RNA sequence: CCUCCGCAUAAGCCUGCGUCAGAUACUGACAAUUAACAGCCCAAUAUCUACAAUCAACCAACAAGUCAUUAUUACCCUCACUGUCAACCCAACACAGGCAUGCUCAUAAGGAAAGGUUAAAAAAAGUAAAAGGAACUCGGCAAAUCUUACCCC
RNA sequence: GCUACCUAAGAACAGCUAAAAGAGCACACCCGUCUAUGUAGCAAAAUAGUGGGAAGAUUUAUAGGUAGAGGCGACAAACCUA
RNA sequence: GCUAAACCUAGCCCCAAACCCCACCUUACUACCAGACAACCUUAGCCAAACCAUUUACAUAAAGUAUAGGCGAUAGAAAUUGAUGGCGCAAUAGAUAUAGUACCGCAAGGGAAAGAUGAAAAACCAAGCAUAAUAUAGCAAGGACUA
């Protein structure tokens, strides 16, 4: 694990991106 | 080529093998011609008392008091076996109350111990 | 490992954003993909 | 494939501990003290150290005039070596002589 | 040809490399010390 | 193993009420208790049954756990897993009252209920296969409630079939039973 | 007989055999030398029994009927030896003063370890004993640098220890 | 055992505690309070009052204490449901499990008062260790055969055979026995 | 005695006594087919035949005609999770021939739950018929 | 159909195709190799010990050779301990290699060159070949035959 | 524990010709001339054939010795754990 | 959607303080016989001097001073003065270490790898591929284009 909190908080944000355009809501 | 292995008398030459025992303890000598004597002295003799009528089963009965546990001790031993005579002999040389002054002399000498168990 | 990178996906991606509609390994690799958008570029 | 799939707990910092609160007091033990105690001997660590500072041979010359007697063997031994190495780097290598 | 250089044999395996020769001279006593320093857990062959 | 298993139900019903005395067992609940009514109890079992199935039809596992016991839970959801049901319970036709009763210690009530349902079960595809979502059919069953004798409930039990049940209703699909898969050695007889 | 290897054949097969408390030392302590002489070989025929029965338990993949009374007889037997071992022990430092039944010394070994060397019995004197003059037990100078390193590894492991000790307990601190 | 092994609902010798942990696991350690063996006041049998989580109020009995993990199971509470029996074809058999609980999530219950007390180790001159409820005072009481044919009687146990004597067992038993022994024990070497 | 320090023997010595035997032996159903009059034990591996004959004539009063032994090696084979082998400990083998033509032959040792039993014989498969249609519901 | 082998001892290894249950010559459990064979020896002090072996008989030698006690004093009163398994060892391997000895001199013992098909090239091993017979080639290399004479070192 | 040499005490050498032979042919055994194959091979030097020796300065099992500024060497700057 | 991906604590680093039953030298881990045999003795070399050969380091201040030195590379005093944790690592990191184990070597010796559920188990992202082989022409893209 790499300590840091930033990177990970951008790759979340990536990743609910990715979900979303996977998964357009209504 | 195995050094993790324990060395036993099943590894090695014939001679090895043949000089290396098994902790079996001695029990003769070898003399000309490779006869063995056996000395009937160093053979254990086990003695085994007479059971017959004996009451003491192998378990305890679980109906049985719970007694603290009190090691014995030296003086706890001295109080119990020499201080009674002490006490009525000095009312009215310790060999006579018990003391040995030399374990020499003695079958079982408790220092060094010459006996077994 | 005092200090690491944590960027480095997101380094990697700003080139390979670039490189997607290549052909071959060019669009996955970045070893690949940063010579080869850098010559598009 | 480097980057964590989840944030990372929660780091909590309390600004307001003892330690924190009570940083710096006494740094102008000196000035405010009548110069009986220099601020250098507010600083708790290694005892060769303390109130000194110097790039790396320094330190470990330090360190081994000191110290050196009550160092473990191989510490010591690498201590030496470490001495040795940095004075040949310092001594005879570099952009500039 | 080559690559079949050890013979295996106990009485040479314990007279080269064994606890009394070891112990014989300084040199593999020093020899048995390193191996204790460095937690070996067989000291000697 | 110190510890032992501390079951909340039993196995089976005690005595079986044979469909078309007990006061002693109504005894001992209410010296269990000190708060029972036998003829205060039809309403309550009713309202405990459809409780339970409404739980059935919304998958509440949590609220099933509470009004049917651990020998009613699997029966209930072990098959109806992965679909839907939309049961729905539209008029009781006669008043439900209780039968038998009988009884570390259970009590197990029987209580006759009479009364019309609607059924229509789905597929994980949502494909009807069983009954229709609005047609009510008239349903007569035994249900056996139970209860453990500090923190225990009144919770179904079992439902006593009788031999001379009418045939539930047939299925939407067709079915193939196969024969015996005879090995080569073998031949049909 | 033979047949005193086995258990009752009325216990034969039985899934579960009902057995008593092992003996304890104090209950043992009120027994007499000869009492406990016999009571030893009484334990020392259960014991035999019981270490039948588990390895033909273990010939018949199946499980040994009451396996704890095998533990009861090894504790039974292990406080009349303790018993025993302190009569004696009480007995040799009332009539000669020596804490040890074996005659023994603290001795530097080749390696410069101390070790309690334990005597051994011979019929000769140590002078002319061959082997034991040959045995050394004595350290020689080059023997010393081993030894301050094996101390500084020692001291490395402790100072290991005792510092992860308090990391774990600050941590346990800040948990709770 | 292991270090660092992860005590767990099933004793530390199962064969299911062995499928959970085998010799090569090395999962994080549970950090658990250390609570000293005078502070534990939560013991088999104990009525309790469970705080939090479902069945919070309830009280139950203490069945079983993992003391390792600061854990007391209460008795038919705080029950999740598993299958037991389950088979390839048989669905098995629906049974409430307790899941273990912290003795911050579990209180003791006043003998009479019925309700959660705090407690407190006071000595007592009579009963020199028990615990005390603070809020209410009054003491929290501490909760809880045939000879066979190879078990000793009470009286034959008990007897005092032993009378203290300067005699090893060796030649206690020789003169029970009648041994006689003539050969003096040659004196031998001793390094 | 195991693990204890034989008092040594010098010429016209005293018999050496052994008091409390430290000496556990067990009787072991042959593997392989055997006389009627042999006995197979696992001993001690410090025991001599000498020593399992007296131990079996005094305490046990077996009349034993003759004793042989062997040591048997414990595979050291099998390994851990670690690779390190597991060491089956080796064991002394003692085949004794009883006298008098006495006869031994190794006995024939070895000649919640409900709910459980209930439940499966309430299994109740499914029936065919129904499809898979859950047979809860009276409708 | 093959048999180089094979069976034992030594050395080496150390349970490494025995039974049961699981997997998928492996894992776990259980069992086993029993001394007569072999190893493990010898009370002192002196004192003896020129004449090989080779069928040891002639002969024949040179390289000149493995084999012996007595005197006195001590001393019997008592069959332990250890190896014994295997398809095996050294070569990283179920390695065409290495591996002492006794018998078997082809075996009574031990084994299987072909997974199935087709019958292309090229390649490997082998067999046969018209007429010629070294014209090949650096060289008769290889193969086939059994074959002279002369030179250097 | 390979290899060079040595020390102790062992072992092997069929058959035929000749005759007391560092003799001839030729097994076992030792070696490795020439060819083919192999060249990450069966093999970190092998296989098949062919070939030299095979009662001797022979081969070989066992244990021991000589150690790197060295050893050993019928000198090939050989061999001394690929 | 497969390989897989991640993860937090096992521990470790630097300081302070503080000084730290039996068997086994014979073939170690071997119950039990006349010994005699005993340790101490300058480090060297690499390297620098651009070779190499004398030579080349092993609290503060005085002071890099006096001195030494193929007086050159460099070496270098003394008198005298007074003298409580972490802007550490967090499983390719930190100890080599889960271990000096496995494994390798005759021996001295060399020397690894790795684990991650939950309160309780008595409950979407690398490469590589697949979905889905391929169409004239060419550093595989760019300008483009309806394409
Ligand atoms: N710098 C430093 N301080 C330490 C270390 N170990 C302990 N301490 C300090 O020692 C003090 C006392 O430690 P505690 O464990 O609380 O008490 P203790 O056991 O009486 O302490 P010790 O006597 O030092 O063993 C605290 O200030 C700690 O931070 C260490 O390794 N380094
Ligand atoms: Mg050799
Ligand atoms: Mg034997
Ligand atoms: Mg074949
Ligand atoms: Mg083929
Ligand atoms: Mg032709
Ligand atoms: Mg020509
Ligand atoms: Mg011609
Ligand atoms: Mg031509
Ligand atoms: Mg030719
Ligand atoms: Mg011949
Ligand atoms: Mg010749
Ligand atoms: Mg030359
Ligand atoms: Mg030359
Ligand atoms: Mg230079
Ligand atoms: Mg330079
Ligand atoms: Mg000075
Ligand atoms: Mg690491
Ligand atoms: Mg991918």
């Amino acid at each position: 694990v790499k300590k840091g909190f930033r990177a990970a908080f951008r790759f979340q944000k990536e990743l609910e991106r990715q979900r979303l355009l996977r998964c357009p809501p209504p | 080529a195995d050094r993790m292995s324990k060395w036993t008398s099943k590894r090695g030459p014939r001679s090895f093998r043949g000089r290396k025992g098994r902790g079996a303890k001695g029990i003769g000598f070898l003399t000309s011609g490779w006869r063995f004597v056996q000395i009937k002295e160093m053979v254990p003799e086990f003695v085994v008392p007479d059971l017959t009528g004996f009451k003491l089963k192998p378990y305890v009965s679980y109906l049985a008091p719970e007694s603290e546990e009190t090691p014995l001790t030296a003086a706890q031993l001295f109080s119990e076996a020499v201080a009674p005579a002490i006490e009525k002999d000095f009312k009215d040389n310790l060999e006579k109350y018990g003391f040995e002054p030399t374990q020499e002399g003695k079958l079982f000498q408790l220092y060094p111990r010459n006996f077994l168990r | 490992l005092r200090n690491r990178v944590t960027d480095r996906y997101f380094r990697i991606q700003e080139v390979l954003k670039h490189a997607r509609h290549f052909r071959g390994r060019k669009n996955r690799c970045y070893r690949l993909a940063v010579r080869t958008v850098i010559r598009a570029f | 494939i480097g980057i964590r799939l989840t944030l990372p707990p929660p780091k909590v910092v309390d600004r307001w501990n003892e330690k924190r609160a009570m940083f710096g007091v006494y740094d102008n033990i000196g000035i405010l003290g009548n110069f009986e105690k220099h601020p250098k001997e507010l600083i708790r660590g290694p005892i060769w150290l303390r109130g000194w500072k110097g790039n790396e041979l320094q330190r470990c010359i330090r360190k081994r005039k000191m110290v050196g007697s009550r160092m473990f063997a191989d510490d010591l031994h690498n201590l030496n070596k470490r001495i040795r190495y940095l004075y040949k780097h310092f001594n005879r290598h570099g952009k500039f002589r | 040809a080559r690559g079949n250089e050890y013979q295996p044999s106990n009485i040479k395996r314990k007279n080269k490399h064994g606890w009394v020769r070891r112990l014989s001279t300084p040199a593999g006593v020093q020899v048995i010390l390193r191996r204790m320093l460095k937690g070996r857990k067989s000291l000697s062959h | 193993s110190d510890r032992s298993i501390h079951l909340a139900c039993t196995a089976g019903i005690f005595d079986a009420y044979v469909p078309p005395a007990s006061q002693v067992s109504i005894r001992r609940i209410k010296d269990y208790d000190a708060n029972f009514k036998i003829k205060d109890f039809p309403e309550k079992a009713k309202d405990i049954f459809i409780e339970a199935h409404l739980c059935l039809n919304n998958s509440d596992h949590d609220r099933l756990h509470t009004l049917v016991t651990e020998h009613c839970f699997p029966d209930m959801t072990w098959d109806i897993k992965y679909k839907t049901v939309r049961w729905s319970f539209v008029e009781s036709l006669e008043p439900s009252h209780v039968v038998q009763v009988r009884c570390n210690v259970y009590g197990q009530i029987t209580v006759r209920m009479h009364t019309r349902q609607t059924l229509a079960i789905y597929d994980r595809f949502g494909r009807l296969m069983y009954g229709q979502e609005d047609v009510p059919k008239d349903v007569l069953e035994y249900v056996v409630f139970e209860k453990q004798l500090p923190y225990g409930s009144w919770r179904m039990h079992t439902k006593i079939v009788p031999p001379w049940a009418p045939p539930k209703q047939p299925i939407l699909k067709t079915v193939m039973i196969p024969g015996p898969q005879l090995k080569p050695e073998e031949e049909y007889e | 007989g033979l047949e005193e290897f086995f258990d009752d054949p009325k216990n034969w097969g039985q899934e579960k055999v009902k057995s008593g408390a092992a003996w304890t030392c104090q209950q043992l302590r009120n027994k007499s030398n000869e009492d406990l002489h016999k009571l030893w070989y009484v334990l020392l025929k259960e014991r035999n029994m019981l270490l039948t029965l588990e390895q033909e338990a273990k010939r018949q993949r199946l499980p040994m009927p009451s396996p704890e009374r095998l533990d009861k007889v090894v504790d039974s037997m292990d406080a009349l030896d303790k018993v025993v071992q302190e009569r004696e022990d009480a007995l040799r430092l009332l009539q000669t003063g020596q804490e040890r039944a074996r005659p023994g010394a603290w001795r530097r070994d080749i390696f410069g370890r101390i070790i309690w060397h334990k005597f051994k019995q011979w019929v000769i004197p140590w002078h002319l004993n061959k082997r034991y003059n040959r045995k050394r037990f004595f350290a020689l100078p080059y023997v010393d640098h081993f030894l301050r390193l094996e101390r500084e590894k020692r001291a490395r492991i402790k100072a290991r220890k005792e510092n992860l000790e308090r990391k774990k307990a600050k941590i346990l601190l800040k948990k709770f | 055992l292991p270090p660092h092994y992860r005590y767990g609902m099933s004793p530390p010798g199962s064969v299911a505690d062995k499928r959970k942990n085998p010799p090569w696991i090395r999962r994080r350690p549970v950090v658990v309070e250390p609570i000293s063996d005078e502070d534990w006041y939560l013991f088999c049998g104990d009525t309790v009052e469970i705080l939090e989580g479902k069945d919070a109020g309830k009280q139950g009995k203490v069945v079983q204490v993992i003391r390792q993990r600061n854990w007391v199971v209460v008795g038919g509470l705080n029950t999740h449901y598993r299958y037991i029996g389950k088979t390839m074809d048989y669905r098995g058999t629906m049974i409430p499990s307790e899941a273990p609980l912290l003795h911050r999530q579990v209180k003791l219950v006043d003998p009479m008062d019925r309700k959660p007390t705090e407690i407190e180790w006071r000595f007592t001159e009579a009963g020199e260790r028990v615990r005390v409820s603070t809020r209410s005072g009054r003491i929290i009481p501490k909760p809880e055969w045939i000879d066979g044919p190879k078990d000793t009687s009470v009286e034959d146990a008990l007897e005092r055979t032993y009378v203290p004597c300067l005699k090893t067992l060796q030649e206690e038993v020789m003169e029970a026995m009648g041994i006689k022994e003539t050969r003096k024990y040659k004196k031998v070497y001793w390094y | 005695a195991r693990n204890v320090v034989y008092p040594l023997y010098r010429l016209g010595g005293p018999q050496l006594r052994v008091f409390r035997t430290n000496f556990f032996i067990q009787l072991v159903r042959p593997g392989v087919a055997q006389p009627e009059d042999t006995v197979q034990f696992r001993i001690p591996m410090e025991m001599t035949r000498v020593d399992l004959r007296n131990y079996l004539e005094g305490i046990y009063n077996v009349p034993v005609a003759a004793v042989r032994t062997r040591v048997q090696h414990g595979s050291n084979k099998r390994r851990d999770h670690r690779n390190v082998r597991i060491k089956k400990p080796d064991y002394k083998v003692a085949y004794v021939q009883l006298a008098h033509g006495q006869t031994f032959t190794f006995p024939d040792l070895f000649p919640l739950y409900s709910m459980l039993e209930e439940e499966r014989q309430q299994r109740q498969s499914s029936d065919p018929r129904r499809g898979g249609v859950p047979s809860w519901f009276g409708l």
